[PDB]
Order: structure tokens, then C-alpha cells, then sequence
């Protein structure tokens, strides 16, 4: 007989990464406006400008 | 304290150097006076503005400031005329939801009022920022929650022709750092409600929905009486002196 | 002494304490949208000769296609419609539809369940008390329009006592003769035809002179917080439809001619604001019932 | 100088199915995107002049649209048929389209007549013409608070006069 | 732990069918169940506290060999996480799982003359939260709907108003009504500082609270390790000897 | 809520604002003066006549007032004689019962 | 407008509305149940613990009901003993009177 | 049958009826809100060793430039509120204050006329009337905490009827010993120390004994619609700074201890809810007579 | 004026002029004529079917 339903494209609910991310906002349907992390350079284990 | 002056130096040069950039807002002949004392027009500007916190001053309220505040006052009022939303809710394709029935889509995206109750039981909240911090969004996601304290933005093409309503992403992305919502672009199709293999396409293939409340830009074609309005325009017969000068220059 | 009391202001039962929530009155308020679309449709559909326009307004309604050799009863909004004005009338009547019933129902459209955002005026006249002295006849007739008829037998002028409650906002009296009317222990006035009042200042004397008998015609005016969607010329209607169609026969229930009686002596009654409530969130139910009703007969 | 307007923004598009059978109308006014974690008060200033900009209401302007109408064939119809807005006769389309879905008599010559004839101008006894459109809800409500607002400052030759009949010299 | 982070009927009942009737007893004596009593409450008061033990702290307590007995341990499991000490209840019991005890009959337990009013009593229902009320219900309706008593759990649901308004809407049998089900039942779940709380059973709760966070990332290895090699006690296969003094 | 926006602001001449009474503006004022002057001859007339001409503008309607007809159900009776013998009561307006 | 529309939409989830009526959204409603609940061990206590856990989270607070003090002016007489032929009568709870 | 009334029930007085229309209203919340901004400015001013917070604040209140060797008294602002004061508490006084002046102030600040946004409590205990019969004392002292003092000389108990009027929402009896207590037709409960009441229930009876003294403590709140302004404290010190300074001194006005019973009293009077709008009116004008004379003493 | 004309035209099948009375046309007539056989039996019944 015709073929009424074969499947078809699948949606997904999530989207997992697999590779380890910096520190971010939000950036997709919610943009955040405040300023981006600041990355700051503190636990040091040599002396380096004191 | 050290926090509010530094606070307000700050605010100050961001002020300062964005009102001298591309054509100033403040016209040439003020600059004269300002820099009479040699100083830079630029920093007599910035000294001249720091007493003038705090004042008392009547300003009169003008007429393109009434119109702006008319037209801000409605951005925040009417959202969804303008593409952004302060909640979505996402549910399992399973649970049924109540939706807008008025225009005829197929699995419409749009509620009239996102549900207080599914199934006799109130709908979870969960503000963006702890849905971005949760580490068991699995658990939570299997029932489905209702997103808020966030401006959504989102879009939405209609297509004439009949298949399966969805998204053209996924709904989330799980990271290391965070939980995010990708961007929302709807793609709605009109419904012929005998389509086998459409009816079990949108079952089956799509697991879970995202409702946002019906954007007011739509409106049925039922009712197009709901359009007709009204535009007042003054007569032809005036005419309009671009000088209105009373006299002339001659003894 | 002799008292007498209006007929409709006597023994008010209690109403029903069960739909009165956010989401039962956004279910009652999208019913009146709704019903009311039904019954436009329908006078559309008569003028254009094509079932169309009531097709899409009784799936709205009913939540199926209406089919020719099924009854158009309304579906499942004209039964938990019809349940809840059982169970408003009167405290003894059962709810038997689910609250999951009335949030699904109630998000057929988008409505504010504002039912105190405008006001009504309602004609019905209480008057809770007339006492009389010895050796006078005192009878009262009408709920609309209240006639007193007084006759007096004794030897000299008596003088009765007019308690119209304190709800009412205005009371006019007009006397088949002219007559003398004053509050307590004011100047009494010269004979005048017709009297303004205001009940809330207080207990009303009327000299009864010897002769001819005295009739005075009692109309009032109360106004009584409602949503802006009600109208009184609907709910009148409806609540008759009720009646006839044995929605209000409980046992232990007291009946009344029109709604006007019921709202008003529901309201000369302990916990009357609370009891009012629950009668206007009745009324604007009893709005869309005759709608619905006129549209789909049964 | 005064901007002499032409013609009135609308906004609005129409949409229909291939079957005929769904239709509506929109209004269009565009994408505006709104950062979260900031004053949405501030950001909607900033898209308010765009707004305004967008619909021709910034600078100072009176509303020229009462030439913008055609006559009909009709020697009974005197009316003036305006040419601003959404056009009645896409609307009759629509309607068109939608009853031919549902196997129903096309749309009859009064009921056309009746529908063709929505969109009108007319003088009021101020001599203003006023325009009836069809036009998204949004766009009328910014357009004629706009003109509420520059029209304070639109006064007669004589009444200007009468502000400054004490500043001229006799020289 | 794991009892009280489940938010779902779904979840909750799917537990039940994997856990069995031994984590929900409990092998330490405690005290007598109601009594009034003075506890030491430092962080606020140098006075010695009073408050009265119940059933519902997650401690255990003496509990009696009998069908009532064996049902308050597996509600107050269920609301609370910690059972009660039931003596020698025996292997045949122990083996099944909860589920099954409240919902079938091949356990050889009678269930027919429960008083759902006196257990709710026992079990201090007043002082209990919108959650724990519900997952009473949840095992009160299945026992019902198991010995037929539907009748009786309407009855007493009549009695007590605050429980109808809360009931769960789910019918046992069916299997529609736990898919669609939309509770909340989730009583411990990741975020509180580490403070004391005055009463016993807020401070206890407040203890699975703050030990939630640690107990998702521990227990995966020390769990593995100690059933590496080890034969799953569940409906273990055995000669069925016998149940004693039920 | 922009519909409601408009139509108050066109009825009041000035925009809908939370936090007030939302009264109705110069045109209900008007309004309860004006039903006021023609009840009484005794009522002051406090509106000016160029406030009404203006709002007069803000519509375009006729003025007619004999358009058309109405049905008023008042039943006169303008006086009932009766010999000495005899005794009359009138009562009620819109249904008049006299008892003879 | 503006700053109460802020202040209102923070509060209640939902901007104001000129025909909806202003109530405070759910958090009037949780707060009024939870003031039900503190009365009497009978009332219903039926706000969700997760509906709680989302309005705690809106600003930050200790919630710590420890860190100060209120002086309350209620005088407390649990009994006052007195022989046969005396009268002794109590009125009052923030200025007790006791007639002898 | 003897009769029981409190003390500050009697015979109010008339109001007055000048400066209510939105105009004046402006001008009365324009007072208030300077007038707190003078207060804080007259902190600021301490705290940071300069008076230029004081100068701009009493510039903008009085209209004129503070200066040495003045007494500082207030400028227009200060007199017109004075009259006003004066106005209001009687229909006697004259009104002085032209309206063209009480515009021009009312434009120094941009605030809303209304008076009826919010609402306050207010405490006092309404005792419209204590019927006895006869061999019995009744006696009724005190206003915030109304005490009867009820003694039975009679053979037998006897039924005492307390009146607490229609506009109070709550009262709550406290007595002595434990008593018996029921509204009309009722039957009698069990002895209890306390009983909460809603006013319009009815009267209400109490059966005494024959034994020992009964008194009983009654506490009442009732809500009146005020600005949201409206501090009920400040309220408070402004009366008694009026009545000191001698503002409410005219011919044939009766005179209270307090604010609470001022605008109670007015509303239990014929034509209640006209006296309670200027009365509130009145509150606002003394919460800002209070901050402009506690900043400036004269 | 249109929307009266073209409504008027409808039912009277004659169009308005500023010189003649408008009554309604051939439809008020026949309208008021079955009004008065619908009253009473003795009525003439007048109008005709076609």
C-alpha cells in the first residue's frame, strides 16, 4: 500500500556540548546587557609584578 | 565613599564622550563661552554639567518629548507588538495545553493567556537566571515549567502552504557553564485537520512545545471592523508664513 | 401594634459559597462572550442562508462540530454552565463539575474577571417594616411598585411609622391624596403630593387623618456593584428560562417573581454584601444561559 | 518649516492560506531586540525616536490627505472613496478566496457595494476632512497623539501677532 | 534521600517499584513516638526548647508488629525518608518491594481494616506541608483502590476538607492519569545556609536540605562499589518458607 | 489596552493614567452641569458657550432632536367627578387602577 | 508612570493593566494564605513550596528573625488571689486597672 | 428603660463646605508634600554643616529667600494653610483665602487632587445606644477602649442591649468574667471571655447576672478611604497643635480629644459621607501643619 | 446621504426626491395591509400573492 507516515526530522529538545566552555552570559533569545565576565589573572603560585 | 565617586566619574566621561562624538549636541556658540577661559570645551562642558546635578530647575516639557514618552510608555505596555515576551512555558508534546484556536494554525504556538493551571495543578515558575544555574534540568524538564524574569525575543514567519509547525533550533543548550534559551523562530503552517501522516508527524516526531502568549499585531479576518479608524486632516485653505516678521528694516 | 412586611423580603435562603474564585468568574465571563457571539452568528447565518458562520461559532462554544442527527445540546460549556447555576441558587445544591472543567473552559477566550468594574440600578422597594397603631388597617402590595393602602377606624389622626431599610439610595412615595410626611420628631410639613427620601435618615411618620382611605405608591432605586457586560433586560429573561426549565427546585428554597427580589432581599440579609457577590457573578451566568438558550433550544 | 504628509502609515499585511480557508491581517512594525539585566525603560527611549522615525512623526508635520480619494460610477454615489489604507478590495479578495473554500455563494453586488465603500473621506464643520481606514490599532494611536502634540503649536497669523505686538519699535 | 527529591508521581511511583520493604524499616530502637520533650536549640535560646516527637521526623521510633505498623513505616519513609523499628518483620516481606505491598496481593499482608483517620492521627498529619500531605494521599488511595475501599478514602477525604482541596487526581488503574499528572511532590532538592532550625522536624528536614547537593556527586562510586559482586535483594528467588504472625 | 487609550483620550483630552480616578475630563463636566440647567430654572448655567461649541467638534453628528418618534406609557388623568354618594381612589402612573 | 510600573511589574510578574484591576499577582495571594496558615493549626496551608522558593529568589535577604528587638506593652495578671468578703475586678490589657 | 451613649457620639457639628473642589485638593497634597521636604532638608542641613538643603527647600515653600533677622514664619504658604485649617472644622468661619491664590500655590508642585486612593484605620469605638431595663447601672467610659460597667440590683437576670451603629467593621468584647452574649432571636452560647462581632448583625444581648459587677471591654476598627499620604501619627500631632494654637476656636462647634474621634463622630451624623470627605481633607492639611510649624516654630 | 438613499431605495424600490413625500413605497403599503388581516377575520385582505 502508499506509505502515509515513514518518519521524518526529528526535533531535539536540548543541545549538549561536549567540549568544556568559558564563563559566558546569556547570548541567545535572552541578551544579556550587562557587561561580560571579567576574567581576572589572581591565584598565582610564582611572584610575577609584586 | 569611594564607591559612589568612583561611580559618578565614571558615568561622567561615558556621558561626556558620547554627546561630543559625530555632531555634537551642544551647539558652537555655549562651546565659546565655556572655553573663554582657555579650557577645553570638552572639559568646561564636563565641569559645567557636575554642578548642575541636583538642581531645581523648571524644565518645560516640549512636544517631541511627549511623543517619545507616548511611544516608550507602549513599548513597555504592548510587547508583543513590537517581538519580545517576558514568559514562555515549555511542555511535553504529550500534555495538552490550551491554545488559540482563532486563526487555524496547526499545533498553534500561541496562548491567550499562558495557563495558571494544567491538569488541576498550577504550572511551575522558574526565573531564567536559576533555570540557567540548575544541574537537573532533566528532572524539571519532564513536566514542563513556565520561564520568566527575562525579555524574550522572538520570531515568526507564516506559511501558506500545510506541514509541521516547530522551531528552526533546539529549545535549550546545555553547557559546562550554563543553561541558555537558543533563539525562537517559529515556522506555522495552516491546518487541513484530515492529514494522516501530518497528524502523526506532529505527534511523533517533536517531543516538546514552546506557547508563548498571541502577539496582538495578529488579528482574524472575521474581524477587519476592528481596523477602520480614523485620521483628522485640516483644510487645504490655510496657508503657512515661514516669516512672520511684523515690520521691516528702514527708518 | 401591627406590623407589616413585603412579601419577597421574608426568609432569604442562603447561596451557594462553591464558584466564586478567579477561575470560576473568568469561566462565567468567557460563557457571556461567548454565548453572545453564538447568538450573532445565528442571526448571521439566517440572513446569509448558510450554516458557516454558526458552524465555526458552535465549535468555539461547544468544542465539537455541531452533526445533524445530534441534538446541538452546547457540549460541555452549557452543562458546567447549567450546573453552576444550580449550585448558586442555594447552599444544599451540589458541585458537580471539576475544577479542571472550569480552567479548560475558561481559556477558550481572554477576559478579565472584573465583576465589580461598573454598577446597575435595581427597582424593587424594601420595605422592612410598617407599624401601625390600634384600630388601623394596613396593607402592602407590589415589589416594583409598593402600594400601601391605610384606613383609619379610630377617633382621631394615628400616626404610622415607615422603615425602608438602609440599602436603598432613594425612595419617592406619591399618595392617591395629598399628605403629610416627616422623620422623627421634625416639624410635620403641609399636605404634598409627592415625597423624595433618603432612607438612611431614618424612620419616616405619616399623619393618617379619619376618612377616606390613604393609598401611598412606593418606587425606589439601589445601585448594586456589576460587571460592565451585564444588562438587565437579559438577565430577566434568563432567570425566568431557569426557573421554568426546574434549575432553582431545591428543597428549602424560597422563590421570587423576578431577579430584581432576589438580588435586593438577598441583600436586607445577614452577610449581605457577601451574599450580593455571589448573586451578580448569578446574574451575568443567567445572562449567558438565555443567550445560549435562545440560540440552541432544547 | 512644516513636513506636508501625504499619505497615512498603516502597517498592515495580509495573509491567507493556499485552501482559501484562513486569513488574517497584521501589523508590521518590525524586530526590536531587548537586552535583559538592564532598565527596559532606557532601551525603549533609544527605540522610540527609530519608532518615530520609521512612521515620518519626529519633526513638526500636518497631515495632507484629503485629495487621496476616486469617485465611483454610480450616479446615486456622491461619497469619496478613500485610497489610504489597507484596500477593501484585498480585503474582498479574501473574503473571496474564503467562501469559494466552503462551497458558498460568492460575495452579492450590495454586499460588495457595502464593503467597497469602508474606506471614506469627508469634511467635518471645522472644514477638516477626516479619513476612514483600515489601519493596525498601534500605528493610529502613535499617528494621532503625534498630531495632538504639534498642532499646540500651530496658531493663526493674528493670534501670533497679538504675542508680540509689544517687542516691535516704532522705527 | 533519594525518596524525597522525587517531583513527579512518575517518579515517585517508579521508586517505589525498585526500592525494596528494608530501607523503608529501619534496625535502630529511638524513643517512644509521642512525648513531650526539652532539646537543646543553642543558636537561639540558652533555655532548653520544648517540642514533641512524632512520626514524623526523620528518626526512628518503636512501632508495633502489625499491618498498621508496617504502613506508617512506608509513609513515613515516603514523607519524612527514615522508616521505623518494626522487630523481625521476616525475609519474605523484606524482599518485596514497596509498591507491591501497597498494591498487590501476593504479599500476604491484610490491608481490608485500615482506618485511614486514625492513621493520619498517628502519622500528625496538622503538623505536615502541602508535599507531605500529598504523598499520604498517594499511598492511602492506592491501599484503597487494592482492598476495594475506594468508598472509605472518599468518606474520609469528605471529613477533611483541606485534603480534598489537595488531593491527587490520578485513578490507579489507569495509567493516563499518572502520564499526565502534573504534582510537586519534591521535597529536598538543590538551591539555605548552614544554620539550625527549632523544631525537630524542620531541622532534620533542613539536614537532607543542606546534604542533597553532596549526595548527588558521592553516592554513584561508594553505591557501585559495595553491590559490585552482590545478588539483588529485590524479589530475591528463594524457597518461600514461610510468614510468620501476619 | 490601546483601544480604551484612544477612546478616553478623545471623550477626556488627556491620556488614561495609572494611580487616577479616571474622572471623564471637561466633557463630563459639562455634561452634569448641562443635565443640571435643564431639569430646574433655579440651576445656575456655569458652562461657557465656547467650551460647549469645542466639544461640539470633537464629533460629527446633527443636531435633529424630531428625527423621530416615542412610545411614553403615562396614563393622564386629568381629573375623575363623582356624586356625593360615591368615593374614587386613583392609583398607580404607568397603570392606573381607580376604585369606584 | 514609569516608576510604578516597575515597581508593580517586580512585584506581581505582569504589567498593569488600566482595565484589569491591580491585586499584586501571586505573591498577594501567597502572602495572604501564608497569613491564614500562622493564625491556626487549621487552616488549609496550601502554597506550594516551589511557588515559595520562586518568590524568595526575586531580592536577597537573610530572612534572619533574630537580629533585633521590640518592647511590647501587654501587662500580664495570670491570677489574683483574694479571701471572702473582697471584690476584686480586672480591666484592660495595655494599662491593666485592678478595682479592690 | 434607661439609655447609654458615648460621650463624643452627640451632637456633632457642621463642617465646612469651601476649598473641597480639585483646585483646593491640589493645593492641600502641593503643602504636604513641601512640607516634608522642608523637614528632611532641615536634617540634610545638620548633618552636612551647610544650609544650602534648607535654603532651596523654604525658598520653594515660603517664595521667598530666607534671610537673617526674620522670624521665618512660612510666607503665603503658611497663611493660606492656616485659614484653610480654619474653614474646614466649622461652616461658621469665614474663608478668607481668594481662589486665584490657592491656584497659584497649588502650582509649585505637579501632584494628583485625589483624596480617596488608599485607606486607614481608625480606632474608636462607636456605642450608639446601651438599652437597660430597670434595677440595673450602666455606665460607658472612654473612647479608644470603651469600658461598660454593668451592675444587676434586680431580683432576676436581665438582658442588656448594646447598639454599636453600621459604619464600625469590627468589635471585639472583652470582659471581666465570662459572659453570655447573642444578636437578637438567637439562642444564648456558653460563657466565654471574648466575643467578635460585625456591627451590622443587629443588637445584641447580654444576659447579666445578679452577683458581681460585669465590665466589658470593647475595641472597634473601621476603615475610612484616604490619600496614600495619609500618616496617622502625624495626623495626630497636628490636631493637637490647631487646637492649641487656637485655629478651631468660632462660636457653637463641639471639641474632641483626638482625630480618631473627630471623623467618626461626623460619620455617624445624618449625611455621613459628605463629612468624611472634608474631614480627610482636613487630616492631610493638619499632617502638614504639623511638619511646617515643627520646622518652623513661631 | 448615500447610506439612507441606497437603504430607502431597497425598500420602497423608488428613488428619494427632495420635492415628494417618502412613505415607504409599495412594501409599507403591503405591510400594512397584512397587519390588518393578521387582527381580525373580518379584515378584506387586499394585497395580492404575486
Amino acid at each position: 500500500g502508499e506509505i502515509i507516515y515513514d518518519g521524518g526530522l526529528s526535533s531535539k529538545l536540548a543541545d549538549v556540548v561536549d567540549k568544556t566552555t568559558e564563563p559566558h552570559n546569556a547570548d541567545g533569545a535572552v541578551k544579556d546587557g550587562r557587561i561580560a565576565p571579567v576574567k581576572l589573572d589572581l591565584e598565582k603560585q610564582k611572584l610575577d609584578k609584586l | 565613599t569611594s564607591g559612589s565617586i568612583i561611580n559618578h566619574a565614571n558615568n561622567l566621561n561615558k556621558v561626556i564622550n558620547h554627546v561630543f562624538a559625530d555632531k555634537p549636541l551642544i551647539s558652537e556658540t555655549m562651546l565659546k563661552i565655556l572655553t573663554i577661559d582657555g579650557t577645553t570645551g570638552k572639559d568646561g562642558y564636563r565641569n559645567w554639567l557636575d554642578k548642575l546635578v541636583g538642581h531645581n530647575y523648571p524644565v518645560y516639557v516640549e512636544p517631541v518629548v511627549n511623543i517619545m514618552n507616548f511611544i516608550s510608555a507602549r513599548f513597555v505596555a504592548d510587547s508583543s507588538y513590537f517581538g519580545y515576551t517576558n514568559e514562555i512555558m515549555i511542555m511535553p508534546n504529550h500534555i495538552n495545553v490550551p491554545v488559540d484556536d482563532r486563526f487555524g494554525f496547526r499545533d498553534s504556538p500561541f496562548c491567550t493567556s499562558l495557563p495558571r493551571t494544567i491538569m488541576g495543578n498550577d504550572v511551575r515558575r522558574i526565573s531564567y537566571n536559576v533555570f540557567s544555574m540548575m544541574e537537573d534540568i532533566d528532572d524539571v524538564i519532564s513536566e514542563g515549567f513556565i520561564l520568566y524574569d527575562a525579555y524574550f525575543n522572538f520570531s515568526y514567519d507564516i506559511m501558506t502552504t500545510d506541514g509541521v509547525t516547530r522551531l528552526k533550533e533546539d529549545i535549550l543548550i546545555v553547557t559546562d557553564t550554563g543553561n541558555d534559551i537558543k533563539p525562537i523562530h517559529f515556522y506555522i503552517y495552516f491546518e487541513n485537520r484530515n492529514d494522516k501522516k501530518l497528524r502523526y508527524e506532529s505527534k511523533m516526531n517533536v517531543s516538546y512545545r514552546l506557547y508563548i502568549k498571541t502577539p496582538a499585531c495578529l488579528l482574524p479576518l472575521s474581524d477587519y471592523m476592528r481596523a477602520q479608524h480614523d485620521y483628522v486632516s485640516p483644510s487645504s485653505s490655510r496657508v503657512y508664513i515661514k516669516d512672520p516678521a511684523v515690520v521691516y528694516t528702514r527708518s | 401594634a401591627n406590623r407589616a412586611t413585603s412579601a419577597f423580603l421574608d426568609n432569604p435562603h442562603p447561596v451557594g459559597v462553591n464558584y466564586v474564585d478567579e477561575g470560576s468568574r473568568q469561566f462565567v465571563a468567557v460563557a457571556e462572550l461567548l454565548a453572545s457571539k453564538l447568538i450573532d452568528s445565528s442571526r448571521e447565518s439566517d440572513e446569509s442562508n448558510s450554516d458557516v458562520p454558526f458552524v465555526q461559532a458552535y465549535s468555539k462554544f461547544a468544542d465539537d462540530n455541531p452533526r445533524h442527527l445530534r441534538v446541538k445540546t452546547g457540549g460541555k460549556m452549557a452543562n458546567a454552565l447549567t450546573n453552576v447555576i444550580r449550585s448558586y441558587y442555594s447552599i444544599n445544591a451540589p458541585a458537580i463539575v471539576p475544577q479542571v472543567e472550569i480552567d479548560r473552559l475558561a481559556s477558550k477566550a481572554t477576559v478579565s474577571g472584573d465583576m465589580y468594574n461598573s454598577y446597575a440600578i435595581f427597582n424593587s422597594v424594601p420595605i422592612v417594616e410598617v407599624l401601625s397603631p390600634a384600630r388601623t388597617t394596613v396593607s402592602i402590595v407590589g415589589s416594583d411598585r409598593a402600594d400601601v393602602t391605610m384606613l383609619n377606624t379610630g377617633a382621631g389622626a394615628a400616626n404610622i411609622t415607615f422603615n425602608f431599610g438602609q440599602i436603598a439610595e432613594t425612595v419617592i412615595l406619591k399618595g392617591s391624596v395629598p399628605f403629610q410626611l416627616a422623620r422623627l420628631n421634625q416639624p410635620m410639613p403641609a399636605a404634598r403630593f409627592t415625597y423624595k427620601l433618603r432612607p438612611l435618615d431614618g424612620p419616616f411618620i405619616v399623619v393618617l387623618p379619619v376618612g377616606n382611605p390613604l393609598v401611598i405608591s412606593a418606587t425606589a432605586a439601589t445601585r448594586i456593584q456589576v460587571p460592565l457586560a451585564f444588562n438587565k433586560a437579559l438577565v430577566e429573561s434568563g432567570f425566568q428560562t431557569a426557573m421554568n426549565d426546574g434549575l432553582f427546585d431545591i428543597q428549602n428554597v424560597n422563590y421570587y417573581s423576578s431577579f430584581d427580589e432576589f438580588i435586593i432581599s438577598q441583600y436586607h440579609a445577614q452577610d449581605g454584601i457577601n451574599r450580593v457577590s455571589t448573586c451578580v457573578i448569578l446574574g451575568l451566568a443567567l445572562q449567558a444561559y438565555d443567550q445560549m438558550r435562545r440560540a440552541l433550544p432544547v | 518649516e512644516l513636513i506636508k504628509v501625504p499619505t497615512i502609515p498603516h502597517n498592515l499585511v495580509l495573509i491567507q492560506s493556499d485552501n482559501g480557508k484562513h486569513a488574517l491581517i497584521k501589523e508590521d512594525l518590525g524586530q526590536w531586540p531587548v537586552e535583559t539585566g538592564i532598565s527596559l525603560v532606557n532601551q525603549a527611549g533609544v527605540f522610540a525616536v527609530q519608532l518615530a522615525n520609521k512612521l515620518g512623526i519626529d519633526k513638526p508635520f500636518v497631515l495632507d490627505a484629503g485629495s487621496n480619494y476616486f469617485t465611483d460610477t454610480s450616479f446615486i454615489d456622491t461619497r469619496k472613496y478613500c485610497t489610504d489604507g489597507l484596500s477593501p478590495r484585498e480585503i474582498q479578495k479574501a473574503l473571496n478566496r474564503q467562501r469559494a473554500y466552503y462551497d458558498r455563494p460568492e460575495l452579492t453586488i450590495s454586499e460588495n457595494k457595502t464593503l467597497l465603500s469602508q474606506s471614506i473621506i469627508y469634511p467635518d464643520a471645522d472644514g477638516n476632512d477626516v479619513s476612514i481606514i483600515f489601519s493596525g490599532a498601534m500605528s493610529h494611536a502613535i499617528f494621532t497623539y503625534a498630531q495632538s502634540q504639534w498642532n499646540k503649536n500651530i496658531i493663526k497669523l493674528d493670534d501670533y501677532i497679538r504675542e508680540i505686538t509689544l517687542t516691535v519699535p516704532k522705527q | 534521600m533519594d525518596v524525597l527529591s522525587k517531583g513527579s508521581l512518575k517518579e515517585l511511583l517508579a521508586h517505589l517499584e525498585k526500592t525494596p520493604l528494608e530501607e523503608a524499616i529501619s534496625y535502630r530502637i529511638g524513643t517512644v513516638p509521642y512525648q513531650n520533650v526539652l532539646i537543646s536549640r543553642n543558636e537561639y535560646y540558652n533555655q532548653l526548647y520544648p517540642d514533641t516527637t512524632s512520626l514524623i521526623d526523620g528518626v526512628s521510633r518503636e512501632g508495633q508488629r502489625n499491618v498498621n505498623g508496617l504502613i506508617m513505616s512506608i509513609i513515613s519513609y515516603v514523607v519524612s525518608g527514615s522508616g521505623h523499628y518494626i522487630p523481625n518483620i521476616g525475609f519474605m516481606l523484606l524482599r518485596r518491594s514497596i509498591l507491591d505491598i501497597l498494591t498487590k496481593h501476593d504479599t500476604g499482608l491484610v490491608t481490608n481494616n485500615l482506618n485511614y483517620g486514625i492513621i493520619a492521627r498517628n502519622l500528625t498529619v496538622s503538623k505536615m506541608n502541602c508535599e507531605q500531605r500529598k504523598r499520604m494521599l498517594i499511598c492511602f488511595k492506592l491501599l484503597a483502590y487494592k482492598d476495594g475501599n475506594q468508598n472509605d478514602y472518599e468518606i474520609y477525604l469528605n471529613q477533611n476538607i483541606p485534603l480534598k482541596q489537595i488531593a491527587p487526581n490520578f485513578i490507579p488503574g489507569d495509567m493516563r492519569t499518572v502520564i499526565h499528572n502534573q504534582d510537586q511532590l519534591a521535597i529536598v532538592g538543590i538551591p539555605l545556609t548552614q544554620s539550625t532550625e527549632l523544631s525537630i522536624r524542620d531541622d532534620n528536614a533542613k539536614s537532607y536540605k543542606l546534604g542533597y547537593v553532596d549526595w548527588y556527586n558521592s553516592n554513584s562510586f561508594l553505591r557501585e562499589r559495595s553491590e559490585f559482586n552482590l545478588i539483588r535483594l529485590k524479589d530475591r528467588d528463594t524457597k518461600y518458607g514461610k510468614l510468620n504472625g501476619w
